[PDB]
């Protein structure tokens, strides 16, 4: 309260002051059901271009 | 406080009508408030 | 599609096809498993203020 | 802390002051908040356009401050007419608007001079000291139906008096203070007794 | 089509010669006025970035703007409810209902508050609450309730006062006016049956007192019709 | 509560003016054992009006009353010069 | 990338507050109204004509 | 650090081994000169609209 009011005495009332809240608390990344690896790599390498 | 105020390029205009001139017709109103009553408002 | 959200249960059926609905604001609203294939809905907590 | 509407009068003004020295303070994605350190650094091609973000966030900040004085002038000579229309009426005269003139019944007003503001006292009457009466629409004496010319019909029990609307001063019902109308027949509520003629 | 300005009425003047009613009509109209609107708040950095740091870090920056659009909507929030308090603490007391409710004819019943709904508005107040409504769009769906949309900061904050309180409050200006007459609003109330309250509303309007004993049946059937008439206006599609 | 949940604050059941506005018809005070005290408040005196169709109260003496009232009547007068705000 | 988003998300901001400040000052006004209204028409009889 | 201003004597109490001194808008009200260690008063000269 101190602060958002920038003044070290705070008068009698109500105050908004922090506009925070919101929290992470875990992680869920869903990739697909793909295992297999891909021509991506061994199209650069050699001679017929 | 005021001359930071006014190194910024901000200014604080004064009134044409100072306290002392308004004191001066607040004085003037009830004295007719008093006296003439109600009838100066409307006339003499 | 990623962000912080709580992943709740969906039950009133759309048609087949793609990945996500988006609402009108365009950010995503509800969005596909890619493995399981339902839908979960992104509603957040403690959005506001004290 | 009736003053502190007046407050607030300083209050807004010296929040908006206050805000808006800062955000000189503030940069808008420049290297520097303050003006000549980016001109004794860089040359104008690239002094240019740190000066191009720096302008841009100081005149959007400048036009928002005109607009909440622009907001609050309109309410404070909208709050100056309402105090104009009081001493024009409340002040100079004697009005019957009721809680216009304060709370009561208005007798006069008066201006005290405050910062930026008048104090007015509304000098007000409140009536005290109740009692009930037994109150009569219409009495009729020769069959015909007098009613009061001012006032009320009123009793004690042992009298039928007269008295005002606003006051307990009863009187001896007369020709005088009661005009007659009709004939006592329509009158729910009629009492049968004399009416005096001086 | 040009507009037709109002009916043309030359009237008739003569220098020695003047209409005088004879009859009149009682009537009830009907003004409606908004008050104050939905309270509403918007988190600055929520609504511009979902949970970004480096938001803050460039909003920054530009400073704290939007701090002051939040004490622009607090002060939007307050005086939502101090224009409510203006339209509605003008009064000190709680007037109290009689139960015993002879009006001299004057069927009140339309007007007065429903004991039977724990909603205690009158009836024309609950076809009313039930006229208007928040069935326009899809934000104030669930932004009617408490559940809520996701919109990223911004809310709805309920009032202070609710509905059932001025209810409350207008039931006890109704009972107030209607027992004490105006003689409530310069003090104490002070207490007054009809026929002397309204027939000096006929001596404030400037005409007699004996009219109304004359009349009481007519105006009493007048009122009771002129009440029927707003609130089929209300039942219409007005 | 309908303004969602307080804390901090003693929940009593007892009406009063309203103090510190909350929300709901919720309202905060400072109870003197000192604590902060939650009430919803009291709407006013509650005055049961004794109504007779025959009857009446009128006053006989008074309280002439003087009661103060407020208004503002000029924002202060702030003008820049608006480049020197700018750039010096 | 960011900015743009940025200032047009806050100018939507000072958009919406200077039409929500007049739509505060008419509704303040015929809230001025209604109390003033309330205040003769309800807890008195003017003689103001219509 | 350039600019324009008068020079005046601060004669106060300042704080012992920074040059500067600020104001809250960050600029220099006070100096101390780098040749002599004393401790002087930029401030702007006198300006004003007419
Ligand atoms: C690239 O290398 C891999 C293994 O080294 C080989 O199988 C592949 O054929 C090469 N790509 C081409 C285009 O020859
Ligand atoms: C793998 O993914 C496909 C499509 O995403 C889906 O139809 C299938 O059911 C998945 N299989 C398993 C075992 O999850
Ligand atoms: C007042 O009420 C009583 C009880 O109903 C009744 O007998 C009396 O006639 C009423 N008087 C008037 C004037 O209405
Ligand atoms: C009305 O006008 C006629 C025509 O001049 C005149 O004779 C008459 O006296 C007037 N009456 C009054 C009351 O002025
Ligand atoms: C408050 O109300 C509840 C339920 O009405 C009751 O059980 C409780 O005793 C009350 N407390 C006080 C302090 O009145
Ligand atoms: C150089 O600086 C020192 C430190 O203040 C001072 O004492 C000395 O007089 C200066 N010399 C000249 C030539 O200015």
């Amino acid at each position: 309260t101190k602060c958002t009011l920038k003044s070290f005495t705070v008068e009698k009332g109500i105050y908004q002051t922090s506009n925070f809240r919101v929290q992470p608390t875990e992680s869920i990344v869903r990739f697909p059901n793909i295992t297999n690896l891909c021509p991506f790599g061994e199209v650069f390498n050699a001679t017929r271009f | 406080l005021i001359c930071a105020q006014k190194f910024n390029g901000l200014t604080v205009l004064p009134p044409l009508l100072t306290d002392e001139m308004i004191a001066q017709y607040t004085s003037a109103l009830l004295a007719g408030t008093i006296t003439s009553g109600w009838t100066f408002g409307a006339g003499a | 599609l990623t962000g912080t959200g709580v992943l709740t249960e969906s039950n009133k059926k759309f048609l087949p096809f793609q990945q996500f609905g988006r609402d009108i604001a365009d950010t995503t609203d509800a969005v596909r498993d890619p493995q399981t294939l339902e839908i979960l809905d992104i509603t957040p907590c403690s959005f506001g203020g004290v | 802390s009736a003053l502190g509407k007046l407050q607030d009068v300083v209050n807004q003004n010296a929040q908006a002051l206050n805000t808006l020295v800062k955000q000189l303070s503030s940069n808008f994605g420049a290297i520097s908040s303050v003006l000549n350190d980016i001109l004794s650094r860089l040359d104008k091609v690239e002094a240019e356009v740190q000066i191009d973000r720096l302008i841009t966030g100081r005149l959007q900040s400048l036009q928002t401050y005109v607009t909440q004085q622009l907001i609050r002038a309109a309410e404070i000579r909208a709050s100056a007419n309402l105090a104009a229309t009081k001493m024009s009426e409340c002040v100079l005269g004697q009005s019957k608007r009721v809680d216009f003139c304060g709370k009561g019944y208005h007798l006069m007003s008066f201006p005290q001079s405050a910062p930026h503001g008048v104090v007015f006292l509304h000098v007000t009457y409140v009536p005290a000291q109740e009692k009930n009466f037994t109150t009569a629409p219409a009495i009729c004496h020769d069959g015909k139906a007098h009613f009061p010319r001012e006032g009320v019909f009123v009793s004690n029990g042992t009298h039928w008096f007269v008295t005002q609307r606003n006051f307990y001063e009863p009187q001896i019902i007369t020709t005088d203070n009661t005009f007659v109308s009709g004939n006592c027949d329509v009158v729910i509520g009629i009492v049968n007794n004399t009416v005096y003629d001086p | 089509y040009t507009m037709s300005l109002g009916v043309e009425n030359s009237v008739a003047y003569s220098n020695n010669s003047i209409a005088i009613p004879t009859n009149f009509t009682i009537s009830v109209t009907t003004e409606i006025l908004p008050v104050s609107m939905t309270k509403t708040s918007v988190d600055c950095t929520m609504y511009i970035c979902g949970d970004s740091t480096e938001c803050s870090n460039l909003l920054l920056q530009y400073g704290s703007f939007c701090t002051q659009l939040n004490r622009a909507l607090t002060g939007i929030a307050v005086e939502q409810d101090k224009n409510t308090q203006e339209v509605f603490a003008q009064v000190k007391q709680i007037y109290k209902t009689p139960p015993i409710k002879d009006f001299g004819g004057f069927n009140f019943s339309q007007i007065l508050p429903d004991p039977s709904k724990p909603s205690k508005r009158s009836f024309i107040e609950d076809l009313l609450f039930n006229k208007v409504t928040l069935a326009d769009a899809g934000f104030i769906k669930q932004y009617g309730d408490c559940l809520g949309d996701i919109f990223n900061g911004l809310t709805v904050l309920p009032p202070l006062l609710t509905d059932e309180m001025i209810a409350q409050y207008t039931s006890a200006l109704l009972a107030g006016t209607i027992t004490s007459g105006w003689t409530f609003g310069a003090g104490a109330a002070l207490q007054i049956p009809f026929a002397m309250q309204m027939a000096y509303r006929f001596n404030g309007i400037g005409v007699t007192q004996n009219v109304l004993y004359e009349n009481q049946k007519l105006i009493a059937n007048q009122f009771n019709s002129a009440i029927g008439k707003i609130q089929d206006s209300l039942s219409s599609t007005a | 509560t309908r303004a969602g949940c307080l804390i901090g604050a003693e929940h009593v059941n007892n009406s009063y003016e309203c103090d510190i506005p909350i929300g709901a018809g919720i309202c905060a005070s400072y109870q003197t054992s000192q604590s902060i005290i939650a009430y919803t408040m009291s709407l006013g005196v509650e005055n049961s009006v004794a109504y007779s169709n025959n009857s009446i109260a009128i006053p006989t003496n008074f309280t002439i009353s003087v009661t103060t009232e407020i208004l503002p009547v000029s924002m202060t007068k702030t003008s820049v010069d608006c480049t020197m705000y700018i750039c010096g």
